[PDB]
């Protein structure tokens, strides 16, 4: 059967400020079959609230989702998201960089 | 001006862990609706934007219907295709539909849609006349000679050009403000040393709606495609969309470069540099 | 508004 890896974009819905509430998004795509796990870390460890996305799909019918939880950025704190999916051999790390 | 409606259908089975899932998400251009989930507690359709709220009980309780009956309806077309393919009650499988209509400036029906997939490949599709089917393989030939003994496309045809576009035009006037409303990138353009002799030039659009966008780096004038690096389009989580291109360039060489934008909401199109 | 049920029975795949 084919499959599709995930795609994996880690970023702010605002721009970052630090000390200034905002959201981080783990935006996962072009994966095919729809199970999947995503969790967003702070520091390493799994954040507990995080809420997403209704499953849709793309018109090549890969689907998306994007998670979501509040946070407030700072200079130290460390932030990521962690994905596993049938394509991939072990969970998948994506660092939030605010450039990006 | 132009918008349209889609509806996604997801049914997915799991063998040992219940009897196939069936989710439906309902958008109108990028935003979605409407949701209902066969795994939900309680399985009914449940709003997802403000300006479908007003609809009354009996709208809630005709798509609960719909889609409680499609949740029986897909779980004998997954055993179907199962069968189709030879293949065996051990694996997961997944069909998709996506089907609507779409609406061009004027409001009038440009075209209708609906297509399907089985595991993420093409399986059959209404072609544009609405009238006849397109089959991927002698698996959805099944499919098609079934739905033409029943006369399954003239429905879909009837649905297409009479309740799709009508209930579009219904959504699109209730959420006026916001579905008739495009918001312009907000953009800048970063710059990263990445060594003594390149830098990275980044061009940023931010907040957009919807999200069709444009954004291109050109030398001189000409298009960069190939040394462009472009992320996909992603949602903010605020109804607006992002996206970013970037391109390394030689330090110095950064005046020769342009970011172009273009996009429903902008005035007129843009042209940005790095300002220093 | 979704494709509403048939008259009938809906066809399957």
């Amino acid at each position: 059967m084919i499959q599709r890896t995930p795609k994996i974009q880690v970023y702010s819905r605002h721009p970052a400020e630090n000390g200034k509430s905002n959201f981080l998004n783990c935006y996962v795509s072009g994966f095919h079959p729809s199970d999947i796990e995503v969790d967003l870390l702070k520091n390493g460890e799994r954040i507990e609230k995080v809420e997403h996305s209704d499953l849709s799909f793309s018109k090549d019918w890969s689907f998306y989702l994007l998670y979501y939880t509040e946070f407030t950025p700072t200079e130290k704190d460390e932030y990521a998201c962690r994905v596993n999916h049938v394509t991939l051999s072990q969970p998948k790390i994506v660092k939030w960089d605010r450039d990006m | 001006g132009s918008h349209s409606m889609r509806y996604f259908y997801t049914a997915m089975s799991r063998p040992g862990r219940g009897e196939p899932r069936f989710i439906a998400v309902g958008y109108v251009d990028d935003t979605q609706f409407v949701r209902f989930d066969s795994d939900a507690a309680s399985p009914r359709t449940e709003p997802r934007a403000p300006w479908i709220e007003q609809e009354g009980p009996e709208y809630w309780d005709r798509n609960t219907q719909i889609f409680k009956t499609n949740t029986q309806t897909y779980r004998e077309s997954l055993r179907n295709l199962r069968g189709y393919y030879n293949q065996s009650e051990a694996g997961s499988h997944i069909i998709q539909r996506m089907y609507g209509c779409d609406l061009g400036p004027d409001g009038r029906l440009l075209r209708g849609h609906d297509q399907s997939a089985y595991d993420g490949k093409d399986y059959i599709a209404l072609n544009e006349d609405l009238s006849s089917w397109t089959a991927a393989d002698t698996a959805a030939q099944i499919t098609q000679r079934k739905w033409e003994a029943a006369r399954v496309a003239e429905q879909r045809r009837a649905y297409l050009e009479g309740l799709c576009v009508e209930w579009l035009r219904r959504y699109l006037e209730n959420g006026k403000e916001t579905l008739q409303r495009a918001d312009p990138p907000k953009t800048h353009v970063t710059h990263h040393p990445v060594s003594d002799h390149e830098a990275t030039l980044r061009c940023w659009a931010l907040g957009f709606y919807p999200a069709e966008i444009t954004l291109t780096w050109q030398r001189d004038g000409e298009d960069q495609t190939q040394d462009t690096e472009l992320v996909e389009t992603r949602p903010a989580g605020d109804r607006t969309f992002q996206k970013w291109a970037a391109v390394v360039v030689p330090s110095g060489e950064e005046q020769r470069y342009t970011c172009h934008v273009q996009h429903e909401g902008l005035p007129k199109p843009l042209t940005l540099r790095w300002e220093p | 508004l979704p494709e509403p049920l048939a008259q009938g029975q809906l066809t399957a795949y």
